[PDB]
RNA sequence: GUGAAACUAAGUGGAGGUCCGAACCGACUGAUGUUGAAGAAUCAGCGGAUGAGUUGUGGUUAGGGGUGAAAUGCCACUCG
RNA sequence: CAGGGCCUAAGAUCAGGCCGAAAGGCGUAGUCGAUGGACAACAGGUGAAUAUUCCUGUACUACCCCUUGUUGGUCCCGAGGGACGGAGGAGGCUAGGUUAGCCGAAAGAUGGUUAUCGGUUCAAGGACGCAAGGUGACCCGGGUAAGAAGGGGUAGAGAAAAUGCCUCGAGCCAAUGUUCGAGUACCAGGCGCUACGGCGCUGAAGUAACCGAUGCCAUACUCCCAGGAAAAGCUCGAACGACCUUCAACAAAAGGGUACCUGUACCCGAAACCGACACAGGUAGGUAGGUAGAGAAUACCUAGGGGCGCGA
RNA sequence: GACCAGGCCCGGGCGACUGUUUACCAAAAACACAGGUCUCCGCAAAGUCGUAAGACCAUGUAUGGGGGCUGACGCCUGCC
RNA sequence: UUACUGUUCCCUGGGAUUGGCUUAUUCUAACCUUGUGUCAGGACCUACGGGCCAAGGGACAUUCU
């Protein structure tokens, strides 16, 4: 029943990135780039999604920059779109 | 009456082998893997070396 | 099979504070320790014997036991033993090789080994290969007997002891015919004191090869080396001695 | 095939450096305790040079 | 072969701090270098190379000390 | 995949306890501690910089749900097992290599010539199963009664185990191999485009023999003395004690669903580590081609990487 | 036929031999060595390290352990 | 080092720890040693140890002065 840490959920995730790459990652594997806290997981980030956008998550993948800032790959399920998505936040 | 017996013997042994092979298998893999040189895609590129 | 463990003190020779206070220990095979049963307890069954071991940790083989009950022993060998020898531990045993009983039961005259000073320890004295203690007489509250030294000690009479002569009485006629194996039981290089430096050892100092140059050869640690009897002087087992040995 | 005199430093692992040099190591004995007493009164940015924490980029394994 | 042994001829067997010789570990001679490429190395030969062998990783022994197949040698280019 | 969430050695700490001007020292269970044990994945493709991590295809482990059955279980405890040396050589296989065949292309201004050039490839895993290999009592091929692997039963402090007794059982052991995975996928070559990057179609044949491992069967066998870790996972099972409960717990097949933390860049026989240098040096381990050769020596070459950071 | 790839013989001294040693001027005739001898120790052992508790020796028991000298083997090892 | 002055290991005596009956030897109750003997908590201590009961020594020795 507990998580693993405490923390704000809604800080879980900061901001997503705008790059030439990310967004040509969004047509292809159907994925979305999100910068997240160090302190999170890929559970707190499948059910975040869950609840904010109100869309399934087919898989997580996360990494540690050098800089001791965490990324996450999130890529939906092939039901959603990620560019429909998309276009709701601004970002294209 | 025997023969239940030497049925049963041998699917028995059918799936203790079946099973001793698959360890003796998997424990292979995990021999050569702490050596380095087990994935076949990277050894047949160091096939001529 | 199960008797045999590798849990042994590993760092021969090192204390803990680890310097080196028995010196000369180190290298050597690896071996695991066997569990010989020295008390022989579990008195009034039957035992045979069915192999004959290599024990590491002593000059001597064992025996492997199996008794009717399923438990399994190790013993010491004894001389002219050989495979389906019985054994037993009791007071009313009759007096052949490889059995246990006090000293009280046995006549005189006897081949004796494995005999213990106190009831419990078990057996101490008389374990290596070829010992026995031949008992001399019983008077009273003790048993006076003989020891491998050539020492008459004087026992209790309620000790335990083992008839007859440990096995593999030839081991000495063999000579190490190198040094390598001198180095497989764990015993490094004995350096002499005479070719040390004087702050190494007494006898260190002069050019060429020198004597002792002293009024008696002494230790590493000041102390003489010959002659000086070491027994501590009004020792508790004092009175149990009869003589000294030669 | 020999390495030449002034090779005291083999780059060991951190690892075992960390359990001879480190922080956990220096607040057991006394002489540690007091070791840091004199780095912070001398006002050192770096108490410890040689630690490195369990996990993340610094860990050895 | 003998009374039985001792002894003795072949074959099998593959022992050894065995032999030659790379890696690896060592460093006997000479040259070169000697404000060196290098605070001990390069070049040509040399020794051991199944053993008392070599080596990694992780540890132990700390100075009126430790360690030393013992040179007063080594113990962070520092050791009477 | 590697490490942790599992185990323990060396060794370090140590509840209490013992000792001691202080600091503290010794020390029991216990706990930390990989250099070990245990535990589930491959091929191909994508490509400014990453992929056994992303995509495709085919698998595996754990947990949960579902469907029946069972209906006392789960720890503690007992036992088995895990569990191990060196040397030596033989045998059976494979990797790999060579040649041949097949397919395609080729005229490389010379005296002759195609004898030339290139390709001929594919894993983890699932299912089946093996000798003329090794092993297993009986004879000089046959016969025969015990006997192997692997099971069952029984007595005693006595569930399992151990020990003893009785009994069934000619077959067992595993690298390799067959088949699916495995598609006109991959591929030489050819047809067209170009900003020359590659793109888009097309895409034949895809077999055999010999050599043969330092690798696999293999802690297989033989010999020898120096006599060759531990714990957990796993498996079997009574009593005492503890916790929980009619499913809310154990157990079996299929199907379906779900899936923690850290490392992952780059250099690594080095210009990036260690040597104060972009230093003729040192740096564990893995992969091991062709000709000659006993050979991983040596000489010349392939893949691939380089021409040594002042020159004339 | 290249690269690669043992020079040998007679005699003597020391040490028996394989090995170890002064990292950076000494690899030896020095050290070690198997063996031999003397002496100590009967286990709550001697010895060794500690203020002490205690530890090693040893989970060993006089065919074993510690210490001194000598140093394969062969002939010997005298007198006070 | 058979230089001077000292320290330590070790040996010995007096005193404390330390007691009883006899003519120095014995006795057991202090003290020393041992138990895979036994009991013990939620459980274990066959993991040191603790309590109890035994065994061997015994007023010696260890320790302090
Ligand atoms: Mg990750
Ligand atoms: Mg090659
Ligand atoms: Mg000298
Ligand atoms: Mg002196
Ligand atoms: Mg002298
Ligand atoms: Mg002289
Ligand atoms: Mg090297
Ligand atoms: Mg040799
Ligand atoms: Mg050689
Ligand atoms: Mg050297
Ligand atoms: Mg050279
Ligand atoms: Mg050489
Ligand atoms: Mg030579
Ligand atoms: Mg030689
Ligand atoms: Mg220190
Ligand atoms: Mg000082
Ligand atoms: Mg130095
Ligand atoms: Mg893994
Ligand atoms: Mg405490
Ligand atoms: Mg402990
Ligand atoms: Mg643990
Ligand atoms: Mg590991
Ligand atoms: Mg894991
Ligand atoms: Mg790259
Ligand atoms: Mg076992
Ligand atoms: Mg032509
Ligand atoms: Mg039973
Ligand atoms: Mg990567
Ligand atoms: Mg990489
Ligand atoms: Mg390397
Ligand atoms: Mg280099
Ligand atoms: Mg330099
Ligand atoms: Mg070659
Ligand atoms: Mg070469
Ligand atoms: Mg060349
Ligand atoms: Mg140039
Ligand atoms: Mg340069
Ligand atoms: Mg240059
Ligand atoms: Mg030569
Ligand atoms: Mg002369
Ligand atoms: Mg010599
Ligand atoms: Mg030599
Ligand atoms: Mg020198
Ligand atoms: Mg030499
Ligand atoms: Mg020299
Ligand atoms: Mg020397
Ligand atoms: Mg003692
Ligand atoms: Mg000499
Ligand atoms: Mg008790
Ligand atoms: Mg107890």
């Amino acid at each position: 029943k507990y998580p693993r840490r405490i923390l704000d959920v809604y800080q879980i995730l900061q901001s997503p990135i705008i790059t030439e790459a990310a967004i040509k990652n969004i047509a292809d594997e159907n994925s979305l780039l999100f910068t997240v806290d160090v302190r999170a997981d890929k559970k707190m980030i499948r059910e975040a999604i869950s609840n904010f956008f109100g869309v399934k998550v087919r898989k997580v993948n996360t990494l540690i920059r050098p800089d001791g800032t965490k990324k996450a790959y999130i890529m939906l399920n092939k039901e959603y779109n990620a560019s429909e998505l998309a276009k709701k936040i601004g970002i294209f | 009456s025997k023969l239940q017996l030497k049925l049963e013997q041998k699917i028995k042994m059918k799936m203790a082998k079946k099973i001793r092979l698959r360890r003796n298998r998997l424990m292979r893999k995990r021999k050569l893997r702490k050596r380095g040189a087990w994935p076949p895609s990277k050894m047949k590129k160091l096939k001529n070396v | 099979n199960n008797l045999i463990s590798g849990q042994r003190r590993c760092g021969k020779g090192r204390n803990a504070r680890g310097i080196i206070t028995a010196r000369h220990r180190g290298g050597g095979h690896k071996r695991l320790y066997r569990k010989i049963d020295f008390r022989r307890n579990e008195k009034d069954i039957y035992g045979k014997i069915v192999t004959i071991e290599y024990d590491p940790n002593r000059n001597a083989y064992i025996c492997l036991i199996h008794y009717g009950d399923g438990e399994k022993r190790y013993i010491l060998h004894p001389r002219g033993a050989i495979i389906g020898d019985t054994i037993v531990s009791g007071t009313e045993v009759p007096i052949k090789m490889g059995n246990a009983l006090p000293l009280t039961d046995m006549p005189l005259g006897t081949a004796i080994h494995n005999i213990e000073i106190t009831l419990g320890r078990g057996g101490q004295l008389a374990r290596a290969a070829g010992a026995v203690a031949k008992l001399i007489a019983k008077e009273g509250k003790s048993a006076t007997l003989k020891l491998p030294s050539g020492e008459v000690r004087l026992i209790s009479k309620n000790c335990s002891a083992t008839v007859g002569q440990v096995g593999n009485v030839g081991v000495n006629q063999k000579r190490l015919g190198r040094a390598g194996s001198k180095r497989w039981l764990g015993k490094r290089p004995v350096v002499r004191g005479v070719v040390m430096n004087p702050v190494d050892h007494p006898h260190g100092g002069g050019e060429g090869r020198a004597p002792i140059g002293r009024k008696s050869p002494t230790t590493p640690w000041g102390y003489p080396a010959l002659g000086r009897r070491s027994r501590k002087r009004n020792k508790y087992s004092d009175n149990f001695i009869i003589r000294r040995r030669s | 095939g020999k390495a030449a005199l002034c090779l005291t430093k083999r780059s060991r692992s951190r690892k075992s450096l960390a359990r001879t040099h480190g922080f956990r190591l220096r607040m057991s004995t006394t002489s540690g305790r007091a070791l840091l007493k004199r780095r912070r009164a001398k006002g050192r940015k770096i108490l410890c040079t040689k630690t490195n924490p369990s996990s993340g980029k610094r860990a050895s394994p």
